[PDB]
């Protein structure tokens, strides 16, 4: 069958035209086959003969027991339309509702099943060489969907929905998912009703030229779809087993890593930095990568959380989605949703570096977001959101920080390890702290540089950097001030990039410099930061400035 | 009714931007206004075969939601049809008014039909939970609110329909920028609020069914100097680099007297006393920074650029420039609200300011995150256009050097 309903109009890109790409010559065997299989084809109104007049081809070929024929669209692809992107996301388990009974009903040869617009079809010209190519060839086209053309994929989805739509209108208790050339049907019936409705669907889209399987052929629970375990009452992802083996490939780390990622969705704690910081090196597929403790200890962790199966449950619209987030480590965060305690729906991981410098506080409020956006795609909905952070610690950093930020709804759940803030900076000048004017100054051509500070209590210093630039070097003397002074300190420097990193609160940095830094923010007392122009004859900025500027600048 | 030809920009063709994902309550509220607007004509069903695209989003102002189609791509793609071949003169007199009512006219644009070869390019997708189904695709059959060749198309009947209350009228600028008109007078404001009135019934002849902003009373925010009696070195550290910063936009800015008091590796909290010298040169650029910027004139051919810095406690500051520190405007926002919502507020202050002002929305340096204001704009944006927006961080210091 070869559907009833109105063809897409489909064009060719603007100022191009079909195909004239020249068929090769096949063995008397490629021939034959391509003769048997188009016959077939063409008494089942797939294909039709043409004439000569038509100047399009697109080259055929056959491989093989059977022989199946591969036509070459590369040409045809590059000058048909471009087609609106079909489906923009997959269905997450997690948001599908439990239905008392669902059935898969899949279509049978989809592609086939449509037809193509008339007007197009000359494009699709395609040639059976004759033997040692002597005689004309036989010239097809297609009069439906070609496998391996463009606008396929699009063209089935739109007749599919198009074909649906009436059934839609007035069965509006019975969801239908979408997928490829797949249906999934479910509704709140009893065994019978549903076996009906399924009947009347079945009949409905043969109506339309779409043959689906019956019952005896009809899939039964549970379902092995795209990496998942579709059951009644719980979903799971397939069984996921952890190689073993004495040397690890790039390939094999690769290949554990995506596994892991894989499983994290539904199986919490799954850590995975340890593994990937192992996967940067260049390094070749076949290469061995001897494991770090730190990933041995990583692997076994997982192996623990993988040991006994955990299952994710379905989605109720009538109740709220929790969702709750736990510091896992450096840079690693877990979360888990669910609507009654502890029966999750999913879970997931956060293990992002945004930017250079950060804190807990910037990552917590990051992976709010990624949830957020999460949330709204597979329900529709955002959750409530339970964190390992004091509303006072929140509200402290938000009114202090430069940038708009916003959790929004939210209540504080004592799971350790809490979010907090290191360290803060004093808002006004210390009395009776020394006062370190500090600078840095770093030679473009020679790539040295100098370090120091000179205090109002007249101290100085001066520390030689040799492969540095001018962020470094103004880095170090902020390092020497901190080092140099008390447990009260009045800094000032010149560099806003310098001032820019400290007035963040930055806990963790890619800069062992700003982490040595953060190190000494942490056991000070009081830290008063501020910023004048440099250059400009200002205090006792000219005299660090002189003092570094010698040799170098 | 004939339709007048839309002959897209060459080279480049229509949007190919991706929808956002939208709640189930957005989702529901937009499938009742398409059903209703295929139902009326307006938009129709459409097939694969059009790969473009463009944003739709669902917003309040009200407890009715109304549907928002970001044509920000589509518009920046049609520019020489809306603003060379077609354009609206923007009226200077406008932010000399006492009283600017904003209008929304957006309901006009629905009994003009769209050039049929130019329809595809209003393509929109409303997307569906959990990617059940694939999205409810339309296209346009009439003109669009939020493109701006709308207003375009629209002008002669605009003229129309004006021209006996103009004639009447002879000292209040009506323009029309997008959905919405902008009337403006110098009438005491019960008076005002009758000729808007007045105004209203004849826009309800036609068919088309206020926001009241004051241009006269539009004063600029200056570089504010600490005026005190007692001078740390901080302060004073504090000053040199606020007015060295301010020598770079305003003409005639002097420091060196006010540098000079700052003379060897000093403390901090050091009181230092003022000389009669320095007090005269912060007395001038006090003096300077109050009135406008010499030499800053607006340039039509080029961008607006808006800055907003978050000062702490509900305020914000703002500037528009088209030139790095050479700006038109400078000024302030204040405000349950939060951080988002305040933003939000802020940016459509900001833009309706611009309208009135050059005729032109800003292009916005945002200090969030993109993924944040993503999610969060549309649950407290209520204008019927949509500016350009960049994501950036605040510079520390420029935050301290406007308050
Ligand atoms: C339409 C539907 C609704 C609920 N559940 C969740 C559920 N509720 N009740 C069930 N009874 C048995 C098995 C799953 C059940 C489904 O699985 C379902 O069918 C699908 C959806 C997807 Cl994404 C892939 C496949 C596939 N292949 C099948």
């Amino acid at each position: 069958p070869i559907s009833p309903i109105e063809t897409v109009p489909v064009k060719l890109k603007p100022g191009m035209d079909g195909p004239k790409v020249k068929q090769w010559p096949l063995t008397e065997e490629k021939i034959k086959a391509l003769v048997e299989i188009c016959t077939e084809m063409e008494k089942e109104g797939k294909i039709s003969k043409i004439g000569p007049e038509n100047p399009y081809n697109t080259p055929v070929f056959a491989i093989k027991t059977k022989w199946r024929k591969l036509v070459d669209f590369r040409e045809l692809n590059k000058r048909t339309q471009d087609f609106w992107e079909v489906q923009l996301g997959i269905p997450h388990p997690a948001g599908l509702k439990k239905n008392k009974s669902v059935t898969v009903l899949d279509v049978g040869d989809a592609y086939f099943s449509v037809p193509l617009d008339e007007d197009f079809r000359k494009y699709t010209a395609f040639t059976i060489p004759s033997i040692n190519n002597e005689t004309p060839g036989i010239r097809y086209q297609y009069n439906v969907l070609p496998q391996g053309w463009k606008g396929s994929p699009a063209i089935f989805q739109s007749s599919m929905t198009k074909i649906l739509e009436p059934f839609r209108k007035q069965n509006p208790d019975i969801v239908i998912y979408q997928y490829m050339d797949d249906l999934y049907v479910g509704s709140d019936l009893e065994i019978g009703q549903h076996r009906t409705k399924i009947e009347e669907l079945r009949q409905h889209l043969l109506r339309w030229g779409l043959t689906t399987p019956d019952k005896k052929h009809q899939k039964e629970p549970p379902f092995l779809w795209m990496g998942y375990e579709l059951h009644p009452d719980k979903w799971t992802v397939q069984p996921i087993v952890l190689p073993e083996k004495d040397s690890w490939t790039v390939n094999d780390i690769q290949k554990l890593v995506g596994k892991l990622n894989w499983a994290s969705q539904i199986y919490p704690g799954i850590k995975v930095r340890q593994l990937c910081k192992l996967l940067r090196g260049t390094k070749a597929l076949t290469e061995v990568i001897p494991l770090t403790e730190e990933a041995e200890l990583e692997l076994a962790e997982n192996r623990e959380i993988l040991k006994e199966p955990v299952h994710g449950v379905y989605y109720d619209p009538s109740k709220d989605l929790i969702a709750e987030i736990q510091k896992q480590g450096q840079g690693q965060w877990t979360y888990q949703i669910y609507q009654e305690p502890f029966k999750n729906l999913k879970t997931g991981k956060y293990a992002r570096m945004r930017g250079a410098h950060t804190n807990d506080v910037k990552q917590l409020t990051e992976a709010v977001q990624k949830i957020t956006t999460e949330s709204i795609v597979i329900w529709g909905k955002t959750p409530k959101f339970k964190l390992p952070i004091q509303k006072e610690t929140w509200e402290t950093w938000w009114t202090e920080y430069w940038q708009a930020t916003w959790i929004p709804e939210w209540e504080f759940v004592n799971t350790p390890p809490l979010v907090k803030l290191w360290y803060q900076l004093e808002k006004e000048p210390i009395v009776g702290a020394e006062t370190f004017y500090v600078d840095g100054a770093a030679n473009r051509e020679t790539k040295l540089g100098k370090a120091g500070y000179v205090t109002n209590r007249g101290r100085q210093k001066v520390v030689t950097l040799t492969d540095t630039t001018n962020q470094k070097t103004e880095l170090q003397a902020i390092y020497l001030a901190l080092q140099d002074s008390g447990l009260e300190v009045n800094i000032v420097t010149d560099s806003q990039y310098a001032l820019g990193i400290i007035q963040a609160q930055p806990d963790q940095s890619e800069s062992e410099l700003v982490n040595q830094i953060i190190e000494q923010l942490i056991k000070k007392e009081k830290v008063y930061l501020a910023w004048v122009p440099a250059h400009k004859g200002i205090g006792g900025n000219e005299q660090v400035d002189k003092l570094v500027s010698a040799g170098i600048r | 009714i004939e339709t007048v030809p839309v002959k897209l920009k060459p080279g480049m063709d229509g949007p190919k931007v991706k929808q956002w994902p939208l709640t189930e309550e957005k989702i529901k509220a937009l499938v009742e206004i398409c059903t209703e607007m295929e139902k009326e004509g307006k938009i129709s069903k459409i097939g694969p075969e059009n790969p473009y695209n463009t944003p739709v989003f669902a917003i309040k102002k009200s407890t009715k939601w109304r549907k928002l189609v970001d044509f920000r791509e589509l518009n920046k793609r049609t520019q020489d049809f809306w603003e060379v071949q077609l354009g609206i003169p923007h009226p200077a007199g406008l932010k000399k008014n006492k009283s600017v009512t904003v209008l929304d006219v957006g309901d006009a644009y629905f009994s003009v039909p769209l050039d049929e070869d130019f329809r595809k390019y209003t393509a929109f997708t409303i997307p569906s939970i959990n990617n059940e189904t694939p999205g409810i695709r339309y296209q346009y059959n009439v003109l669009p609110q939020g493109w701006k060749g709308s207003p375009a198309i629209f002008q002669s009947s605009m003229t129309k329909i004006l021209e006996p209350f103009r004639k009447q009228n002879p000292d209040i600028v009506i323009y029309q920028y997008m959905d919405d008109l902008y009337v403006g007078s110098d009438l005491e404001i019960g008076q005002h609020r009758t000729k808007i009135e007045e105004l209203r019934q004849h826009l309800l002849r036609w068919g088309l069914t206020g926001y009241e902003l004051h241009p006269d009373k539009w004063t600029v925010q200056p570089i504010v100097l600490p005026e005190k009696d007692s001078w740390t070195v901080n302060d004073i550290q504090k000053l040199v680099g606020k007015l060295n910063w301010a020598s770079q936009i305003y003409p005639g800015i002097k420091v060196r007297q006010l540098c000079k008091l700052l003379r060897g590796t000093k403390a901090l909290t050091e009181v230092i006393p003022l000389t009669e010298e320095a007090e005269l040169e912060l007395a001038e650029n006090r003096e300077i920074l109050k009135e406008p910027v010499h030499g800053v004139y607006y340039d039509p051919s080029k961008d607006l650029i808006a800055e907003i810095q978050k000062q702490g406690q509900g305020q914000w500051t703002y500037q528009i420039y088209q030139e790095p520190f050479k700006n038109l405007k400078t000024g302030k926002y204040a405000r349950h609200t939060n951080d988002v919502k305040q933003l939000t507020e802020a940016v459509q202050k900001i833009t309706t300011e611009s309208i009135v002002i050059w005729g032109k929305t800003p292009k916005f340096k945002l200090p969030i995150q993109k993924e944040t204001w993503e999610t969060w704009w549309t649950e407290y944006w209520q204008a019927t256009w949509i500016p350009e927006w960049e994501f950036v961080n605040t510079p520390p210091l420029v935050k301290l050097w406007y308050q």
